[PDB]
DNA sequence: AGGTAGTCACAGCTGATTGCGCTG
């Protein structure tokens, strides 16, 4: 039930639908309006809720009230969240009943055992006066398009696809990741894009040798049908989202793996990154800092001068959104 | 952290040290006894860590025998002492048995450097060497007791070391060869004091600085198992790869096999 | 093990045969010439195609080379044993994403199975 | 009903207290049982083994550039064989590898049927650079095989593994009938395909009491490597099966003695370069000829030239050690000494020997019945 | 230019992290991932 | 090198054409006694200091044990890369090529099942002899004028002298079978 | 001198429009 093929959900056995659609505020559709008549009007045994983090929200919550089902099950893999609103999910749902210990689930075999990594890149001088200079919300994109960083994920990029390692590089600020993707020319997933090419992109992804490195731009923070994958690399996360990190981890899950967090220093991404993994490392996961690149100036890499990597400075302050 | 381990098997064969006081010559078991003993104190003094084991190998059985000088020497020494007189004294020929059971005095330092090992704190590794002093003839009927041990001390890298007396053992060059130890053959008898600390006393890290003796002319004849004694050339079982010096229409250890 | 349809199967409509029974369903049953004409291109391919699996242990590829057979209403017209195996992520890919989905399939279908 | 939908598990129930502390005894008792989580025996499956001469035969068609396995194909499935015949040599002792190329309809013979690993090794690593091109024969691989072993020995198992890549087999005969033909020679065929099922491998195995697998990624294929490296089961007893073979002691030349004799090595001497003309090596105990790696058949004789411990090292197979009788301390009446270790017992099980009734500990029961595999107290 | 990537090599290379860590090692695996094992 | 081998045996008259392509195509109670004197004798035994070692023992050990000694020995084969020159190593590897082409058509006649191979083993073991007095003794002469250190022709000499002896068991056997 | 509702970025969903293809 999902306004899309409509396969006669009345008259079912188990019943699947999203949410977002059991709690409108505006006007239904006739076909969907019936079908919501009879599912209002008889009782549910167990309603599964999936994600069950986003449970507290203004229209989520409703959406536990307008059905009615004897037992409500919750199944997540990131229980944390911010707004301190996951206390009320005691009483919304009931008690946490389990909580897996990740780290004997690794020592088992049966979880990816990844090296976390936490490697920070030095902000050039040509980029670090103007991430001092202005600061009404125009010096993320300073930060986050910093050249070192950008060597940083290149030669991640190129030494993991040496060694034939399945790539995932999530980074939200699409403006930076228009520029991030088309400069290494790798295919990236914008995110309104459609719903075939990105699932061609995904199905293409794991089985081909020829490419096997994609970016993502805040499209893989939920529970999607993703490959496995053994190397992530993200930049320019959410601010102090532990459940968008402990998300990104769980991709590679499945030293198997290894993910890598990549932030500029003396910036507030440092920050960032140093108050989103105190879920993980409460997990067990330890966060190694990675200062030296092996190698680093052992290939050729972008921005090798100086003259491109002030000319950027130009085009990351053409954003001038006001 | 480096924890070294040294067990010393000695051949105590009651008839190859009567058979050399009999000589007369200037070499005695007193006086292998004694330089067992300095060489066992020369390898206490190299370090705290090191530990010390000497276990005397004879006829009847195996025996672990463990003013001025040191403390903890001078208990070892009169340990050793008091023990090799009890195993000597009270050593009664009853029986025809003459070989030297030298493939159970290895067996009992294998078992004792298992025990040493679980003993010792995680933080420390316990390298283990076993030194072997060969005096009467070796024995071909503990032949496959004597491989299962080379076996085990290269399954644990427990290298095993000879110095022979008199007469060549083809089992020592094999185990010195398999478990990377050295073999030696001593010229001369009164200087075998002097060989051991020369040789056997650094360990293999310290044997990889010093320029050693090179490995001699190490000899793999086979034992047959119906004969029991060294052959060139013999028949192999394809199955069970039993040796026989003959060739035979029905393999004697396949017959348990029914 | 692979069945390969180059093209919709289209009856001929000359002869002036296959068109009379179009006009007698447009004016007696109020049938759709175009929807006939898709129904039985549809189930003559997926007759065709569907005679390489018989038998629990028996597999099978199955491909359709045209772009015709992505749209929905020929989609639809294939038997429901087809429906769901038939994934939304391979309905116009090209030839070489096709081989390697080919080998895929093939791959994980020579392991042994169970009864 | 479900088994997790009834009583849910109190696994803490097992401690108790009757004197407040107990609780050392209960931890005590759980080291204890911590200990001896092995049935005593490193393999624990065959025990025995028999002559195999084993045929490897090697897809080098087009098909071998693919790159499923990365770099390609045929890297991959090179550096799997080092390591296969490396690992079959390791546990067969008096085995033969052959290796058989298929290329362009024809099977060339890569590598003559011996157990030098060595020899393989290098085969293996020069045809590392060979052309990919043509398609793979079935049919000339086999029938070279069956060539080569028709004239082996009953007793030897003969057994013929296939890498088959290529989908695809020219064949310029019927193959049915070279497959009864094999079947009738008691010639045992794997197959292993790299990228799906082909019905004739599958029948070719199915006939010869083989195994056709498909690989899914390299760890599958060195998986189904290490299962081939087994031997197979051998029966009780066939017939007079025995061998003439030497055992070559390692006689080095010293100048100190008098005997000091130069000599060149046979296997060296047919190298380009200059040949090891060392003072020793390995000297045919029947002819005197002079080799350097072992086990090498001599060339001479034909005298087969082994090593003694690599024979001997699977003699505790034959005669494993029967389990020591398991008793608790308290009701021990003897010495309170561990016979192989000389620690004081004090744990509460002691083991004693059925044949010399010596008393083991724990630690030393482990040891002996893993390592060891012999009773220190039996010896003497 | 020929001098651009120099300066551009030292600026990056050893900007804050490399000042002190390599005056420390002039005064002076299973953890180490794959990239710095090469 | 196969063309310098035909020569070598069919030109010099060593074998014959036709030979050559046909195979190509303890004691008594005194040990009791000894016994229970060296138990007496160490019955009262004590340690010793001056008797463990003395300085020339020590002395004479470190010159065993110090380079070119008896067991440190330094010569053992200096520059056997480069001496007896390759030209004559070339000749010896020719030597020992013959020498193993022949031995091997001797053992692979052996056993001798058959009256055939009887006469078979006569002209190898001829061969082997006309291969000798052809090749090696000019060899070993040449050797005594060069007066090489090198024991070389000592191993061709084992290998004859082997072959000959166990012919001349098989023959002396083969005698007392027919007494 | 301190704190909460707009606000921006980026994503999701569903509810309609609206624009290109549609047979041998
Ligand atoms: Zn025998
Ligand atoms: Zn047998
Ligand atoms: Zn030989
Ligand atoms: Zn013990
Ligand atoms: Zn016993």
């Amino acid at each position: 039930f999902t306004s899309d093929a409509k396969d006669k959900p009345i008259g079912c056995s188990v019943a699947i639908s999203t949410y977002s659609m059991l709690g409108h505020t505006t006007k239904r559709s006739w076909e969907a309006e019936r079908v919501m008549e009879w599912l209002k009007t008889q009782e549910w045994g167990l309603m599964i809720l999936d994600e069950v983090h986003t449970i507290p929200a203004k229209m989520f919550r409703r959406v536990l009230t307008i059905v009615q089902a004897h037992c409500k099950l919750g199944l997540t893999a990131t229980l944390v969240r911010e707004d301190d609103k996951i206390v009320d999910l005691n009483f919304l749902i009931g008690p946490k009943l389990y909580e897996a210990n990740w780290m004997e689930l690794q020592n088992n075999g049966y979880i990816a055992k990844v090296q976390c990594a936490e490697v920070w890149c030095p902000m050039s001088p040509e980029f670090y006066r103007e991430y001092v200079a202005i600061k009404t919300k125009k010096r993320i994109l300073l930060y986050t398009m910093n050249p070192n960083k950008f060597r940083a994920c290149q030669f991640l990029i190129k030494f993991h696809e040496r060694r034939n390692d399945k790539i995932i590089v999530f980074a939200d600020n699409v403006f930076a990741l228009k520029e991030y993707a088309i400069r290494l020319n790798k295919p990236y997933i914008y995110g309104p894009t459609s719903q075939g090419e990105r699932m061609q992109i995904l199905q293409n992804f794991k089985h081909n040798p020829k490419i096997n490195t994609i970016f993502i731009s805040k499209v893989g923070d939920t529970s999607f049908d993703l490959p496995e994958a053994n190397v992530l690399i993200q930049i320019s996360s959410h601010g102090g989202s532990r459940r968008q990190e402990a998300q990104r981890l769980g991709r590679v899950l499945r030293y198997n793996a290894f993910f890598y967090s990549l932030v500029s220093q003396d910036t507030q991404e440092m920050a960032y990154s140093t108050k989103r993994q105190r879920f993980l490392v409460d997990q067990g996961y330890s966060f190694k800092v990675i200062t030296k690149l092996a190698g680093m100036e052992e290939e050729d890499l972008a921005f090798s001068t100086k003259e491109e990597q002030q000319q950027l400075l130009q085009k990351v302050l053409a954003a001038t959104d006001l | 952290d480096e924890l070294n381990l040294l067990v010393i098997v000695v051949d105590a064969n009651p008839i190859w040290w009567g058979k050399q006081a009999l000589k007369e010559s200037q070499f005695t078991l007193s006086k292998c006894i004694d330089a067992v003993m300095v060489l066992g104190n020369s390898h206490l003094f190299m370090n705290r860590s090191n530990k010390l084991a000497v276990i005397a190998s004879h006829i009847q059985e195996s025996r672990f025998l463990y003013d001025g000088k040191y403390e903890l020497l001078t208990s070892a020494n009169e340990v050793i002492v008091e023990e090799i007189k009890d195993l000597m004294t009270k050593s009664d020929i009853k029986g025809q048995h003459t070989e030297t059971l030298l493939a159970g005095s290895l067996a009992k330092a294998l078992c004792y450097i298992h025990r040493m090992n679980k003993e010792v704190k995680d933080n420390q590794e316990m390298k283990s060497r076993i030194l072997v002093i060969k005096a009467a003839e070796d024995s071909a009927l503990q032949y496959m007791n004597f491989m299962n041990v080379i076996f085990a001390a290269q399954k644990q890298n427990i290298l095993i070391d000879a110095c022979v007396l008199d007469s060549d053992s083809g089992l020592l060059q094999q185990a010195c060869d398999i478990t990377g130890g050295l073999y030696l053959k001593v010229p001369q008898m009164p200087s075998l004091l002097q060989y051991l600390l020369w040789v056997f006393l650094p360990d293999q890290d310290q044997r990889s600085q010093l320029i050693l003796p090179p490995p001699v002319h190490v000899d793999y004849r086979a034992a047959c198992f119906c004969h029991r004694n060294l052959i060139e050339i013999g028949y192999v079982c394809s199955v069970c790869l039993s040796i026989f010096c003959n060739f035979s229409p029905i393999c004697t250890t396949c017959e348990t096999a029914f | 093990r692979a069945v390969i349809m180059f093209g919709v199967p289209y009856v001929y409509t000359q002869s002036r045969i296959l068109k009379a029974r179009l006009e007698y369903l447009r004016d007696q049953f109020q049938i759709r010439e175009n929807d006939f004409l898709t129904f039985d291109a549809m189930r003559h391919a997926a007759q065709c195609v569907g005679r390489a699996i018989r038998g629990k242990t028996d597999y099978g590829l199955m491909v359709f080379a045209d772009k015709r057979f992505a749209r929905g209403d020929k989609r639809g017209k294939l038997p429901r044993w087809i429906q769901e195996h038939l994934t939304d992520a391979n309905l116009n890919l090209t030839v070489d994403e096709g081989v390697q989905v080919a080998k895929y399939f093939l791959r994980q279908m020579a392991q042994p199975f169970h009864r | 009903t479900k088994r997790w939908e009834g009583g849910y598990e109190r696994t803490w129930e097992i401690l108790k207290e009757d004197e407040s502390g107990s609780l050392k005894a209960t931890i005590e008792d759980i080291l204890f049982k911590a200990k001896r989580k092995r049935v005593f025996e490193h393999h624990g499956q065959v025990r025995l083994g028999m002559m195999r001469h084993l045929y490897v035969v090697v897809d080098g068609s087009r098909t071998m550039e693919d790159q499923d396995l990365k770099p390609n194909r045929l890297t991959c499935t090179l550096k799997l064989l080092e390591y296969f015949v490396e690992e079959y040599f390791d546990q067969n002792p008096i085995s033969q590898i052959g290796i058989i190329v298929t290329k362009s309809k024809r099977a060339e013979k890569l590598t003559e049927l011996s157990g030098n690993p060595r020899k393989h090794i290098t085969s293996l690593k020069k045809a590392v650079d060979m052309t990919c091109h043509g398609e793979p024969s079935l049919y000339n691989s086999l029938s070279i095989a069956m060539q080569t072993l028709k004239h082996m020995p009953g007793h030897t198992s003969r057994e013929v593994l296939i890498i088959f890549s290529s989908l695809t087999t020219c064949d310029p005969s019927n193959i049915y009938d070279l497959i009864k033909t094999l079947k009738a020679a008691k010639i045992r065929v794997s197959v292993i395909g790299l990228s799906a099922e082909v019905r004739v491998c599958t029948v070719l195995a199915r006939e010869t009491g083989g195994t056709y697998h498909v690989i899914l990624d390299e760890s599958h294929y060195k998986e189904l490597l290490t299962h081939h490296v087994s031997p197979p089961p051998a029966s009780s007893s066939s017939e007079c099966s025995l061998i003439r073979m030497g055992f070559p002691q390692h006689t080095i030349a010293s100048l100190s003695d008098q005997d000091a004799k130069p000599s060149f090595s046979m296997a060296h001497l047919d190298g380009n370069t200059e040949p090891g003309l060392t003072l020793g090596g390995y000297f045919c105990p029947q002819c005197r000829a002079k080799y350097c790696e072992l086990p090498v058949e001599c060339k001479i004789c034909g005298l087969t030239l082994v090593s003694a411990p690599h024979l001997a090292r699977s003699y505790h197979h034959l005669f494993p050690l029967d389990a020591f009788q398991e008793i608790p301390l308290e009701e021990y009446n003897g010495e309170r000494f561990c016979y192989g270790c000389q620690g004081e017992l004090k744990d509460q099980h002691v083991y004693v020997c059925a044949v010399c009734q010596n008393v083991f500990c724990v630690d030393c029961d482990v040891f002996v019945h893993d390592s060891l595999h012999c009773c220190p107290g039996c010896i003497h | 230019g020929t001098s651009s990537q120099a300066e551009a090599a030292r600026i990056l290379a050893a900007s804050w992290p490399q000042n002190r860590e390599d005056e420390e090692k002039q005064k002076l695996a299973s953890h180490l991932f794959p990239f710095e094992k090469l | 090198v196969l063309f310098q081998l035909y020569k070598d045996l069919v030109v010099s008259q060593v074998i014959s054409a036709e030979e050559f392509w046909a195979n190509r195509l303890a004691t008594s109670q005194d040990i009791i006694n000894s016994f229970q004197s060296i138990r007496q004798e160490m019955e009262a035994y004590t340690p010793k200091l001056t008797q463990v070692l003395s300085s020339s023992a020590a002395s004479s050990t470190i010159t065993a044990l110090s380079p070119g000694g008896a067991l440190m020995q330094g010569g053992t084969q200096q520059a056997i890369n480069q001496m007896v020159p390759n030209d004559i190593q070339s000749e010896l590897k020719h030597l020992y090529v013959a020498v193993g082409e022949l031995l091997r058509h001797f053992w692979s006649c052996f056993p001798v099942n058959t009256p055939f191979l009887e006469e078979k083993v006569v002209k190898m073991k001829s061969n082997l002899e006309r291969f000798q007095v052809t090749k090696l003794c000019p060899f070993q002469e040449k050797i005594r004028r060069q007066y090489l250190s090198t024991n070389l022709v000592s191993h061709i000499e084992e290998m004859l002298q082997t072959a000959y002896n166990k012919l001349h068991t098989w023959q002396s056997r083969r005698l007392m079978k027919k007494t």
